[PDB]
Formats: C-alpha cells, structure tokens, sequence
C-alpha cells in the first residue's frame, strides 16, 4: 500500500524491496609484521653525551611500537607537544629524529616549544612549531659520580643564541670584553663551556637527568615509520566484511585449491572483480563469495476479495529466510523461496504467474 | 685503492636484432587464461640491439634492458646514478650467489672499477671513499634482467635461462619475474657495467601499449605489439 | 588570563549544538583512575596562556 500510494491493491504480483543479508563481525589479517625500530639502545644506553653534544639520530623504515614507549612509567617526563600519544600508533611521518643527552633536573623543563634557558640559547634550541615529544627521566644512580661527574659539560657563555635544529660544540674562549684573547683566559675572556657537578648527595633538581627528544619528519619521502597493525582471527562460511592488506570489502570466505605463482598476492576473473586472495600470515589461497542478495515480492488476491498474501524471496536458497521468519509451510523452488503458499500437487491454468512454471492462486492461497 | 690502465680496449659496438625478448610481469594481480591488454614502457619488438664485446657510460633513459649470455655466473656489478661520484647520491649494486646487495649513497670512483679476483677471492677496490648513506639493502646462460625507476621506486626484472645458441639472441618468450622492489628516490641519468679480472647487450625502453595472454597458472605465454603494423594493430 | 577553559581529552565526540559539562578525570591509558589521576588519567580541562 505505501509503495503504491493507495488503500486498494489489485490482484497480482507486485515488487516492493530487496532481501540483503547482513555483515556479522569483521576481520582483519595483516601480514607477519617484522622490522621493528631500535629503540631499545636508545633508552638503555650505556651513556648519553653532553647537552651541547647531543647525540642525534635518525630513524627510518622499521615498525616503531609507541605502545610501549607510552605504557612504560619508569620515565619522570613524558611530554608529547605536536600531537596526542594515544593516536600516534594510527598516523606517521617518513622519518622519526632522536636528541639524546643529559641536563640537570631544573633544566627539564627548559627543553619546549615557547621555553629559552641557558641550555635553550646556548646547548640546544627547538622552535615553536617543533612536533613531536620528549621524554625525560632521572639516572642519579649512574651518571651521578660521589666524586662529582664532571664528564657532563655545558655552555655557559656565548655571544648569540642558538639556532632550531643547530648544534655547537665550538671552545672558542669567550670574550665578554673588548680586550682580544690568543687562546688565554684573561680579564674578559673565559671557557663557555662548564662542567656539571653531579652527585649522589646533590638535592631534587640537581641530580642528572637523562632526556631525549623525538621529532617526526615529512619530506616528501613516503611515511615508513609507526607502530603495528593488529590482526584478528580468520572465520569462515559467514558473510562477513574484511581487511586483507589495504583490499577491503564484504562477502563468505571459503578454502580455494587454485594456485598462485609464488609472487602474486590476489587474483580476479573479470572485468577487475577480485576473486581469491591469499592471507598474508599463513600463505594459502582462499576464495570470496558474494554475500547472498535479491528483491522480494509481494503475491495478492486483491484488497477487494481478501487480506492475506503470499511473500516470494527471488533467487534465493530456503536456508536463510530472516516478523516474517516461519509463517507457514515454506515451499522451495528453483525462483526462489515461497513463504505463506502451501504446495499442492494438482494442475490447474496460471492466475498470477510466479516464476519456472510455478504460479499460485486463490483456493486459501494455492 | 685503483689506478688507471693502459689496454684502453674500445671494441666497436655491433648491432643485432631484438626479436621477442623484453616483457615483465606489469602487475602483481593473479589471473587465469585471459586476454589483457595493458599501456607500459615496453622494450618494442624487431629494435636494434647494441651489442658489445674500456666500459663506456650509458644513458639511463626511462628503462633499461639489460642481457649477459655467460658461462657460470661471471656478471657481477652494477653502477647507477647522475654523476656516479661523491657529488652526488649515487648507487651501488653486486650480484652475489644467492642474492643481489645494494649500497645507496656517495662513492668516488677512478677510471678502472674493478671487483678482482684472488686465487676463495678477496678483493673490493671498486671505489675510493664513501662519506654519508643510509640505505643498504641484503637478501651457457643468459641472465635477463629490466631495470626500471618510477616515482620513487626503483625496480629490478630477472630471469635466467639456459641455451646452446651462441652467435645472439634466441627466438623463444620468457616473461621476467618481479624480484626487487626499493621504495627509494634518488635521479638516475646514467649507468655503467662492472668488469671482473663476456659480451652483454643493451637495449632502450619506449612507452608504448601491449597485449599479453595469460594461460591457466597465470603465466604470460604470448605477447603482441598494439602499434606495430597492421595486423598487430587488428 | 586563566578564567577561560576548554576540553581537551573525551571518549568521543559531541553532537550538533550539544553541551557537555562534565568534569571527570579521563582514563587515558590502561591504568584505571579510581579518582586520582596518578599516570595515564589527566584532567581533560585546561585554561589559555
Ligand atoms: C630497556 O630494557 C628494559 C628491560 O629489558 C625493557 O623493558 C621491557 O620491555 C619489553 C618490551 O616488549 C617488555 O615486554 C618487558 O616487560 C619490559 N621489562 C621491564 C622490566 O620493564 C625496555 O623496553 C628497554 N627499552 C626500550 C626502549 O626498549
Ligand atoms: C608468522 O611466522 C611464524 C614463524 O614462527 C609462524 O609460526 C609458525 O607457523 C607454522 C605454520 O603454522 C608452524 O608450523 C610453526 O610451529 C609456527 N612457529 C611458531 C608459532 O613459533 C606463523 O604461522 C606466521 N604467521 C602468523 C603469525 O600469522
Ligand atoms: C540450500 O542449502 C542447503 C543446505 O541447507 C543445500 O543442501 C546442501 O547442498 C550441498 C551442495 O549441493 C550438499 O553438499 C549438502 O549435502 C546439502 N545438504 C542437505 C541437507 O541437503 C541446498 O543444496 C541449497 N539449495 C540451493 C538451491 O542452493
Ligand atoms: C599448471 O600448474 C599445475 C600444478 O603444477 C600443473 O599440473 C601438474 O604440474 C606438474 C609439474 O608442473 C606436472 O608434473 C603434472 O603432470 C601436472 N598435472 C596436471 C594434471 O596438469 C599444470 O601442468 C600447469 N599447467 C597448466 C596448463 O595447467
Ligand atoms: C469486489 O468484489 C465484489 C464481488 O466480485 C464486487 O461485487 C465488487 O464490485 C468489487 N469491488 C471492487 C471495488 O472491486
Ligand atoms: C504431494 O505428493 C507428495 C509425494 O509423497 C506428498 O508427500 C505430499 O503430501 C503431496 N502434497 C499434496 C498437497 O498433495
Ligand atoms: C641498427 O642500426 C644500424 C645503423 O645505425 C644498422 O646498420 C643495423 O642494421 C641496425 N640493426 C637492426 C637490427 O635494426
Ligand atoms: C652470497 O652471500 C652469502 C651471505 O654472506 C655468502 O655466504 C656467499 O658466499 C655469497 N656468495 C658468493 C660470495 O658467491
Ligand atoms: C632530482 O633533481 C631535481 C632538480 O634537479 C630535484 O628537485 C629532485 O629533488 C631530485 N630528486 C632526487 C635527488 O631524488
């Protein structure tokens, strides 16, 4: 009555919808996964090297779990400026570049965007679109010395300020004044450079802290560098949705005995429709069905003389037919699936034809 | 560790025909006894061929077809870029019995690159210095092989052979596998071919548009040139 | 001026022209809150500088 738009319906056979079959649950199976990135010398280092010689590095084509880095607790500071921590295992950049040293624990803080110091202007300074984070975290316990670990040096003194992304690591004796110096300390020139006074016995703020910075680069190189991906658990015989490496799409996946040359990944019969993948975990060929589909339609005596009908479900096999769920005496037939229409085993003329020779009528419905 | 020579040997290139030789696996899409025709830069069927019996420096171009018909795996390096010094990121390939490695950054060269062999062989005095890099990468006959280079990509076909013919080429169809795949940039305009202490051919690729036949197991067994001459083009 | 505020960490989003007003510690990460922030649970309202 709604897709005709009127209280009366003629006897006859009339289309109203389509009968689509629904997803169940997804799964997802990436491949192997391997490459992962060092970080494990990074953070486990024997020693960093001075604040002014910071030690820089470079990352580039391997798997960088962040889960882990994020998770871990043992860090004092973890402070990530450009983006949010929690999504960085979901977007990445081509390249990933560590800063590695050692400040004191008042310093910590100086290393931020929007942040100038003495280790800002002179050891190290980041601009204020810097992206990325820096984790910190105290070793009093070893690179502190009960003697006084002098090992760690920073500049002092210096006539400008540093620039973003530069390292100096110049002796030049410094010259306050305008009294020129060969290399000799004098009156008004001095060693920029000075040694840190680390010590067990030294007080909150003053033990030695271990920082490194991680930055993330996009020159125009592809992304290479983030964390992994996950992998669920491969079902079959159940129409489902998947994400086979990037090819994603619905469908029943069942076992294939076709065979692959030992290099493609997916094949397709025709007109670029796929056909048959392999997982790439356990390298074996499967096969992908389209899940089953098909309009409905509607069987009436006529509004007239009656107001119960027949349901015909088209091309589709009598196994799955879910408030019409059971009804009455399902029929099959090689048109579909008959729902409400009990067969009988006579030969009378066609009323409203169905569909392979069948058709149905008004005794009841026949 | 080189110095220069004096048996300046300049054979004159010959020049032989192509026939049928040349075609790679475009995609890596499976598929089954099927006709599909497919727009790619192609070495074109009956082209002149140049062949060479000291190693000069070629034009890169777009892609390159390059053949050894040896005796016991005698090929052995490979050497690519723009100005092939320390001015600029230049590449480094040899060819090892279960693999190729490949170094990707600035190496100086003299006019003799030589590999060497000691009679078990120790030597590699091809090159001089090499300051900065990042990538480096690990895994009779007639060894085929296209080398190609496509935004940001630089790829290598290979395929061996075995034949009794020796004066040139064969009249057979081989397709050439994918092997190496590098998901690297760097300008490639020349390239040259390392000698060893041997005649190879050469050939240019054009873009130009195929047709390849596919039998049961996805193999290519068949191959037509769309812009040939009539028939083909029919 | 630090009389002004804004949410920085949710669940999810917000409907169209929908307020949401409240003021709980988020579990940002694995470890549970339990109404101390402690490590992963941050206070999701920050002022401007
Ligand atoms: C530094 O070493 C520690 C100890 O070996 C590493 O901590 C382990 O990290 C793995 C990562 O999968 C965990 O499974 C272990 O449970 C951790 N153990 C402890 C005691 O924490 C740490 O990961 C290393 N640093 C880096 C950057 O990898
Ligand atoms: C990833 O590689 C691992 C390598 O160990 C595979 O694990 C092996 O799988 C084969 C085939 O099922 C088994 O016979 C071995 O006993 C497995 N070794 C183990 C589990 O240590 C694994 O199948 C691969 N694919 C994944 C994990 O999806
Ligand atoms: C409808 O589904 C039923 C399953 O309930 C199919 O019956 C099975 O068909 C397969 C394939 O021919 C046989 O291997 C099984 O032995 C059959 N089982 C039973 C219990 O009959 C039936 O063939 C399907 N009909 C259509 C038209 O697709
Ligand atoms: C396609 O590959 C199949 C799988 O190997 C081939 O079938 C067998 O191949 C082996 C070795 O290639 C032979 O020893 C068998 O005699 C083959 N058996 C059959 C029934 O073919 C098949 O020959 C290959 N080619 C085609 C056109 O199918
Ligand atoms: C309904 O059927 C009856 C019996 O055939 C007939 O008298 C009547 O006119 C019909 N009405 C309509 C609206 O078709
Ligand atoms: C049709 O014949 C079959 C054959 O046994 C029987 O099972 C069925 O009950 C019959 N149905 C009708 C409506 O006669
Ligand atoms: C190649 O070109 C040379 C002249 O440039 C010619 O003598 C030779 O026959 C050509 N070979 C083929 C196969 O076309
Ligand atoms: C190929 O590389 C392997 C790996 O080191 C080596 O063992 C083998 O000798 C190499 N093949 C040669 C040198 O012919
Ligand atoms: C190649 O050179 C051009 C300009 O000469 C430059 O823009 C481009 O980045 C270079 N590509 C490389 C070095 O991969």
């Amino acid at each position: 009555k709604c897709t005709l738009k009127s209280f009366t319906v003629e006897k006859g056979i009339y289309q109203t919808s389509n009968f689509r079959v629904q997803p169940t649950e997804s799964i997802v199976r990436f491949p192997n996964i391997t490459n992962l990135c060092p970080f494990g010398e990074v953070f486990n280092a024997t020693r960093f090297a001075s604040v002014y010689a910071w030690n820089r590095k470079r990352i580039s084509n391997c798997v960088a779990d962040y889960s882990v880095l994020y998770n871990s607790a043992s860090f004092s500071t973890f402070k990530c400026y450009g983006v949010s921590p929690t999504k960085l295992n979901d977007l990445c950049f081509t390249n990933v570049y560590a800063d590695s040293f050692v400040i004191r624990g008042d310093e910590v803080r100086q290393i931020a965007p929007g942040q100038t110091g003495n280790i800002a202007d002179y050891n190290y300074k980041l601009p204020d679109d810097f992206t990325g984070c820096v984790i910190a975290w105290n070793s009093n316990n070893l690179d502190s010395k009960v003697g006084g670990n002098y090992n760690y040096l920073y500049r002092l003194f210096r006539k400008s300020n540093l620039k973003p992304f530069e390292r100096d690591i110049s002796t030049e004796i410094y010259q306050a004044g305008s009294t020129p110096c060969n290399g000799v300390k004098g009156f008004n020139c001095y060693f920029p450079l000075q040694s840190y006074g680390f010590q067990p016995t030294y007080g909150v703020g003053y033990q030695p802290y271990r920082v490194v910075v991680l930055s993330f680069e996009l020159l125009h190189a592809p992304a290479t560098v983030c964390g992994p991906k996950k992998s669920t658990n491969l079902v079959k015989n159940k129409c489902v949705n998947f994400n086979f490496n990037g090819l994603t799409g619905t469908g029943v996946l069942t076992e294939s005995n076709k065979k692959f040359l030992p290099f493609q990944q997916f094949g397709r019969d025709i007109a670029d429709t796929t056909d048959a993948v392999r997982d790439p975990q356990t390298l074996e060929i499967l096969d992908i069905t389209p899940c089953s589909f098909g309009g409905v339609s509607v069987i009436t005596p006529g509004t007239n003389t009656s107001n119960q009908v027949a349901v015909l479900y088209q091309g589709v096999n009598c196994t799955e037919v879910p408030v019409y769920s059971t009804g009455s005496n399902v029929f099959q037939t090689r048109a579909g699936c008959l729902i409400g229409a009990e067969h009988v085993n006579n030969s009378y003329e066609c009323d409203i034809p169905i569909g392979a020779g069948i058709c149905a009528s008004y005794q009841s419905i026949i | 560790q080189c110095v220069n020579f004096t048996t300046r040997t300049q054979l004159p290139p010959a020049y032989t025909n192509s026939f049928t030789r040349g075609v790679y696996y475009p995609d890596k899409v499976f598929r089954s006894s099927v006709l599909h025709s497919t727009q790619d830069l192609f070495l074109p069927f009956f082209s002149n061929v140049t062949w060479f019996h000291a190693n000069p420096v070629l034009p890169f171009n777009d892609g390159v077809y390059f053949a050894s018909t040896e005796k016991s795996n005698i090929i052995r390096g490979w050497i690519f870029g723009t100005t092939l010094d320390s001015k600029t990121q230049s590449l480094l390939i040899v060819n090892n019995a279960t693999n190729v490695v490949i170094k990707v950054c600035e190496f100086q060269f003299c006019n003799d690159p030589f590999l060497g062999v000691y009679y078990m062989e120790s030597e590699f005095r091809v090159y001089s210095s090499a300051n900065n890099c990042t990538f480096e990468y690990v895994s009779k006959n007639l060894r085929e092989f296209v080398f190609k280079n496509i935004d940001g990509y630089f790829k290598i076909y290979s395929k061996h052979t075995p034949i009794n013919l020796v004066r040139g080429l064969p009249q057979g169809f081989s397709a050439l596998e994918p092997l190496v795949d590098l998901p690297i940039g760097i300008n490639i305009t020349r390239f040259q071919t390392l000698h060893i202490s041997a005649a190879y051919y050469v050939g240019y690729l054009q873009p130009r548009t195929f047709l390849l036949k596919y039998n049961e197991n996805g193999t290519i067994t068949d191959a037509v040139d769309c812009a040939l001459d009539p028939l083909s083009e029919t």
